[PDB]
C-alpha cells in the first residue's frame, strides 16, 4: 500500500535526480572495455596513459568512469597505493586555485606549507595518482595553459605513474590545445554517441521503468513489469517516444520526462497511464514566447500590431516611438469614434514595459546622445507567431483583429 | 473649401430631387455627409461573427448609444422592445423577428464583454455607457 | 492566504514529496509582473515549514555579499566568510552535516534573478549543477521576468525544469480585489465598487498593485454620496467625471528672458538643416558660431557678448536640456543637441510672443 508506493518513489527519485550508477549499460560495451582494461594497466604496472573522452552533454560521460573506478578500485588492495585527484573547470577557474586544491587534496599542505608562497617546486620535485578532470575545455583557455602542460610532461617522465582522463563536448579539442602539449598528448579518444535505433530506445525506457530484484514486495514488483511491458507497445506511449527521440536522443531528457511523468502518480492511481505520459509531453514541449504574448494587454496587442505593419512596409528596417505613436494615431483616427483617447505618457510608458520584458532590443546601444525616443529598435518576432498568439486571445476585439488582417 | 460646401448643399438637393420632396430634409445631409467623408473604400468589407457587416454593426452601435445617451438626460429588455418597434418598419415576418432578436442580443453582449463600450451594473442588468465614447 | 492559485500549489507540493526524498536540481519558474510568485512561493514554504533560504539577487551585487549571505542565514536557521565559489562549496559542505540538515531537502530560493547573467560567466552554471558537486539534497529554484530562452549559456548546461504562472483574469482580479474588503460597509458595495472599477480601466491597467492601489485612493470619493445622503444610478452620476479625471493619469501619479531665445536657437539649429538657414535668416537671396549668428539675427535688440551668456550656455547644459557631443576638453568647436520636446518651445515662444512654426522647414 502507502508504504510500498513511498519506497517505490523514493527509489526512482534516487534512480532519476541523482543520477544513482546502475549495473545497465546501453551500446556502449566497447569502449567500457576499452577505459577499464586500461585502468586497470595503468594501475596493476608502473605505466602512463593520457585519454580524452569526448560526447555530448548528458551523455552519461560521468557514469563510464564512475563504474569503472566501483568496478577496478576493490579488486585487490591496489586501491591503496592508489590516489584519486578530481579537479573540476568550473570550480577552479585560475591556476592558483587549482595548485592550492591539488595540494589540499592530496594532504601535502603540512609538507608544502601553509602560506600563499608561488614557489610550487615542494610538489613538483616530489611529483600512483590518477587524475580527473571534467569541462576539460575550460582549462584550455588558461593563460599559458601550465598546468595541462607540466600533467603531460610528467605523466611522460620516467618518475612516477600518471593517469590522465579528460572529459569534454566540444569536437575540436585538439586545436584548443598548443603544439607542444598536443605532441605530447596521447592521441587516445573514445567517443560517445548515442548509436542506437528507436527500438533500443523504446528497450531502454522499458528497462529504466522497471523495478529491481531487491524490492521486498515480489508479486507487486511483478506486476508492474507487466503494467510497464503493457505500456510499452501502447501506440500513444509510442508516439510520444518517438516525438521525443526525434526532438532529442540524449537520456537526460528521458529521465526528465520520466520524472515529470511519474510525479503524478498517487495512491488512487498507482500504476502510470498513458494519458499521464501525453499530459507529460504536452508539459514538457511548450513555448514561451506565444505565453508571454498571450499574458499582454490590448494596448501592447495594438502596438505590436503596428510594429509588424512597420516592418512588413519598411523591409527589414529598424524604427523609434515616434513612427508607431503616428500610425497608432493614424488607425485611431480613421475610426470615427472608438474608445482609444489615450496621451503620450501613457504610450510611452507601455513601450517601456515592451522593452523590459526583452521583445524588443536597441542597435549599438548608447545613452545620453539619444534619448528613449529616437532610438532605432527592432522587433524579436515572427509573423506567424502573432497570427497564431492573436488567435487564441481571449477577449480581442473586432476592431484590432481586422487591422492586424489589413 | 467653400467649393466642398456647394458641393454638399448640391448632394442634399440630389437627394430631395431623388425622393420627390419639394423640401430639404436633414436626413438628406447625414446621409450625404457620409460619402463625401469616405474616400478611400475598400472592395468590400468582410464578415463580423451568422455574420453581419460591418457597417450594420456601426449603425446598430451609433443607434444605441445615441438612445442611451438620449435618456440620460436603462434596462437591458426594455431596450431591446424600444429598439423592436423602431425596426418595425422592415421586418414583415415572424422569422425576421426572431432573427433580429437574435442579433440585438448577441450584439449587445459582444459590446458589453468585448469592445467595452457597455457597461453593466446589478435578469434585467443596468446598462450604461462608457463615459468615453463619443 | 491563496486565491485562484490550486494548480501550481498542488503540482509543487506533488514535486516536494516527503522531507527525506530527493527532487529536481534545478527548477526555473518564469511569468508576468503581477502573477504573485514571491507570494505564492514564500507562502508556501512558510506553510510547509521547510528549511529555506530567502535571497534577491539586486542586494547581493556582489559574489562575497551573496555566498556571505546565504551562509549566514543557512546558519542561522541551523561569523562565516568566504571569498571563492569553491570555498563556498567546501563551507557549504561542511555546514550541511547538522542533524537537522541531515535526511532533509535545502531550498535556496533566488529572485529577480536576470541579474545573474550578468554577474559572472561560471556562477550560473555552478548553481545549476549544485546538487551534483555537494551530493547533499539541495535544490535550487529561480525567480524571473524573461523566458529561460535567454538565460542559456553558451556552452549549455543542467536543463532545469521549466514551469509558468498562468495570467488572470476578470473573474480572478475580481475575487482578489473584493477579499480584502473594508469591514465598515456591505461586501456587495465593495464588489460593485471592483466591477465598475474593472469596466473603466481593465482595457490599460491589468496590473493588480496597481489597480489596488487606485481602488484605495479612490474609495473615499466612493462612498461620500452615502454619507450626504444603494442607489446605483446617484453614485454612478456623481462619481462619473472623477473617474474620467483619474484616467486621465494612469500610470503618472520660469526661465530668464535670454535663456528662452537661446532655446529657441538652439532647438532652430537642432531641427532646422543648415542649407536652409540663409533661406530663413538672410535678409536678400550643430556649431556654436551657427547657434550665435542665429540668435543674433533673431533678437531684435544689440545683444553684447558678455560672459553672462556663456554663463547661461553652461547651466543650460548642466539642466540637461542641451547635450554636449564632443571632447569635454575641445572648448573651442564644441558640439550640442536639443533635447525638448516640441509643445514646450511652441509654449515658451507663445510666452515670448514668437511664432516659430513660420520657420520651422519641416513642417513649412
Ligand atoms: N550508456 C548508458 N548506459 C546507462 N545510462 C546511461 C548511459 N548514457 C547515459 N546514461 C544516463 O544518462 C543520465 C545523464 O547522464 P549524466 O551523468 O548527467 O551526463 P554526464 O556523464 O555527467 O556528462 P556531463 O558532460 O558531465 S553533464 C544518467 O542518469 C546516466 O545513467
Ligand atoms: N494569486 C494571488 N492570491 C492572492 N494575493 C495575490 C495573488 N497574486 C498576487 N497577490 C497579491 O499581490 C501582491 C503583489 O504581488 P507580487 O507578489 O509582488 O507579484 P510578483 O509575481 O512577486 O512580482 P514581483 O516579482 O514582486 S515584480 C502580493 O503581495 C499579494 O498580496
Ligand atoms: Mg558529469
Ligand atoms: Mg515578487
Amino acid at each position: 500500500h502507502t508504504e510500498c508506493l513511498s519506497q517505490v518513489q523514493r527509489i526512482l527519485r534516487e534512480r532519476f535526480c541523482r543520477q544513482s550508477p546502475h549495473s545497465n549499460l546501453f551500446g556502449v560495451q566497447v569502449q567500457y572495455k576499452h577505459l577499464s582494461e586500461l585502468l586497470k594497466r595503468t594501475a596493476l604496472h608502473g605505466e602512463s596513459n593520457s585519454v580524452l573522452i569526448i560526447g555530448p552533454r548528458g551523455s552519461g560521460k560521468t557514469m563510464l568512469i564512475n563504474h569503472a573506478l566501483k568496478e577496478l578500485m576493490e579488486i585487490e588492495e591496489v586501491s591503496e597505493n592508489v590516489l584519486q585527484v578530481h579537479l573540476n573547470g568550473l570550480l577552479q577557474i585560475n591556476d592558483k586555485i587549482a595548485l592550492k586544491e591539488i595540494t589540499r587534496q592530496l594532504n601535502l599542505e603540512n609538507v608544502v606549507g601553509d602560506k600563499v608562497f608561488g614557489s610550487f617546486a615542494e610538489n613538483l620535485s616530489f611529483l600512483p595518482v590518477i587524475f580527473i578532470l571534467d569541462e576539460f575545455d575550460l582549462f584550455a583557455h588558461h593563460k599559458n595553459q601550465t598546468l595541462l602542460y607540466n600533467l603531460f610532461d610528467i605523466s611522460q617522465s620516467a618518475q612516477t605513474p600518471i593517469a590522465v582522463i579528460g572529459l569534454t563536448c566540444r569536437l575540436d579539442i585538439l586545436e584548443l590545445l598548443e603544439k607542444r602539449v598536443k605532441s605530447r598528448f596521447s592521441h587516445r579518444q573514445i567517443h560517445l554517441m548515442n548509436s542506437f535505433g528507436f527500438p533500443q530506445y523504446v528497450k531502454i525506457f522499458k528497462e529504466q521503468l522497471s523495478l529491481p530484484a531487491e524490492f521486498p514486495d515480489k508479486v507487486f514488483a511483478e506486476k508492474w513489469n507487466e503494467n510497464v511491458q503493457y505500456l510499452s507497445e501502447d501506440r500513444s506511449v509510442q508516439e510520444v517516444l518517438q516525438k521525443h527521440f526525434n526532438i532529442s536522443k540524449n537520456l537526460r531528457s528521458l529521465h526528465m520526462l520520466l520524472m515529470l511523468a511519474l510525479n503524478r502518480v498517487t495512491a488512487s492511481h498507482p500504476f502510470m497511464t498513458a494519458v499521464d505520459l501525453m499530459e507529460a509531453s504536452q508539459l514538457c514541449s511548450m513555448d514561451s514566447k506565444a505565453n508571454i504574448v498571450h499574458g499582454l494587454s490590448v494596448l501592447e496587442i495594438c502596438l505590436i500590431i503596428a510594429m509588424k505593419h512597420l516592418n512588413d512596409i519598411y523591409e527589414e528596417e529598424p524604427f523609434n516611438f515616434q513612427m508607431v505613436y503616428n500610425e497608432f494615431q493614424k488607425f485611431v483616427q480613421r475610426k470615427a469614434h472608438s474608445v482609444y483617447n489615450f496621451e503620450k505618457p501613457v504610450v510611452m510608458k507601455a513601450f517601456e514595459h515592451l522593452q523590459q520584458l526583452e521583445l524588443i532590443k536597441p542597435m549599438e546601444r548608447t545613452s545620453g546622445n539619444s534619448q528613449r525616443e529616437y532610438q532605432l529598435m527592432k522587433l524579436l518576432l515572427d509573423n506567424t507567431q502573432i497570427m497564431n498568439a492573436l488567435q487564441k486571445y481571449p477577449n480581442c476585439p473586432t476592431d484590432v483583429r481586422q487591422w492586424a488582417t489589413s | 473649401t467653400v467649393r466642398q460646401l456647394e458641393s454638399m448643399i448640391r448632394l442634399s438637393e440630389a437627394m430631395a430631387r431623388m425622393h420627390c420632396c419639394d423640401e430639404v430634409q436633414p436626413k438628406h445631409v447625414k446621409e450625404a455627409f457620409r460619402l463625401l467623408n469616405k474616400s478611400i473604400i475598400r472592395v468590400e468589407t468582410p464578415d463580423v461573427n451568422l455574420r453581419l457587416g460591418f457597417s450594420e454593426y456601426c449603425r446598430i452601435s451609433n443607434l444605441i448609444v445615441l438612445h442611451l445617451r438620449k435618456v440620460e438626460e436603462l434596462k437591458r429588455s426594455e431596450l431591446v422592445n424600444w429598439y423592436l418597434k423602431e425596426i418595425e418598419s422592415e421586418i414583415d415576418s415572424e422569422e425576421e423577428l426572431i432573427n433580429k432578436k437574435r442579433i440585438i442580443e448577441k450584439v449587445i453582449h459582444r459590446l458589453t464583454h468585448y469592445d467595452h463600450v457597455l457597461i453593466e451594473l446589478t435578469e434585467d442588468p443596468y446598462l450604461v455607457v462608457n463615459p468615453n465614447y463619443l | 492566504v491563496v486565491l485562484c492559485r490550486e494548480s501550481q500549489v498542488s503540482i509543487l507540493q506533488s514535486l516536494f514529496g516527503e522531507r527525506h526524498h530527493f527532487s529536481f536540481p534545478s527548477i526555473f519558474i518564469y511569468g508576468h509582473t503581477a502573477s504573485g510568485k514571491t507570494y505564492v512561493t514564500q507562502t508556501l514554504l512558510k506553510t510547509l515549514e521547510l528549511p529555506h533560504v530567502f535571497v534577491n539577487c539586486v542586494e547581493c551585487f556582489t559574489l562575497r555579499l551573496l555566498l556571505e549571505q546565504i551562509l549566514n542565514k543557512l546558519n542561522h536557521l541551523s561569523e562565516i566568510t568566504c571569498e571563492t565559489f569553491n570555498d563556498f562549496v567546501r563551507l557549504f559542505k561542511q555546514v550541511t552535516t547538522a542533524e537537522n540538515l541531515k535526511d532533509q531537502t535545502v531550498y535556496i530560493v533566488l529572485d529577480k534573478a536576470e541579474y545573474l547573467r550578468d554577474m559572472e560567466a561560471n556562477l550560473l552554471p555552478g548553481f545549476l549543477r549544485l546538487q551534483e558537486l555537494a551530493d547533499r539534497n539541495v535544490t535550487v529554484l529561480f525567480l524571473s521576468e524573461i523566458v529561460w530562452e535567454k538565460f542559456r549559456p553558451n556552452t549549455g548546461c543542467f536543463e532545469p525544469f521549466v514551469l509558468y504562472f498562468p495570467d488572470y483574469s476578470i473573474g480572478n482580479l475580481q475575487k482578489i480585489l473584493s477579499h480584502d474588503h473594508p469591514p465598515e460597509y456591505s461586501a456587495d458595495f465593495y464588489a460593485a465598487y471592483i466591477n465598475i472599477l474593472l469596466g473603466v480601466f481593465y482595457t490599460v491597467c491589468r496590473d493588480l498593485k496597481e489597480l489596488r492601489h487606485l481602488a484605495v485612493l479612490n474609495f473615499p470619493k466612493y462612498c461620500e454620496p452615502v454619507v450626504k445622503g444603494r442607489d446605483t444610478r446617484k453614485l454612478w452620476r456623481n462619481i462619473e467625471p472623477h473617474l474620467k479625471k483619474a484616467m486621465q493619469t494612469v500610470y503618472l501619479r520660469e526661465l530668464p528672458y535670454y535663456s528662452k531665445f537661446i532655446l529657441i536657437a538652439a532647438y532652430l539649429a537642432s531641427y532646422n538643416p543648415a542649407r536652409t538657414d540663409k533661406r530663413f535668416f538672410l535678409k536678400h537671396h550643430f556649431p556654436l558660431d551657427r547657434l550665435l549668428a542665429i540668435l543674433y539675427s533673431i533678437v531684435d535688440s544689440r545683444v553684447a557678448p558678455t560672459a553672462n551668456i556663456f554663463s547661461q550656455i553652461t547651466s543650460l547644459v548642466t539642466l540637461q536640456l542641451l547635450t554636449l557631443v564632443g571632447h569635454d576638453d575641445q572648448l573651442d568647436g564644441p558640439k550640442y543637441k536639443c533635447t525638448v520636446s516640441l509643445d514646450f518651445i511652441r509654449a515658451i515662444a507663445r510666452t515670448v510672443n514668437f511664432d516659430i512654426i513660420k520657420y520651422l522647414y519641416d513642417f513649412l
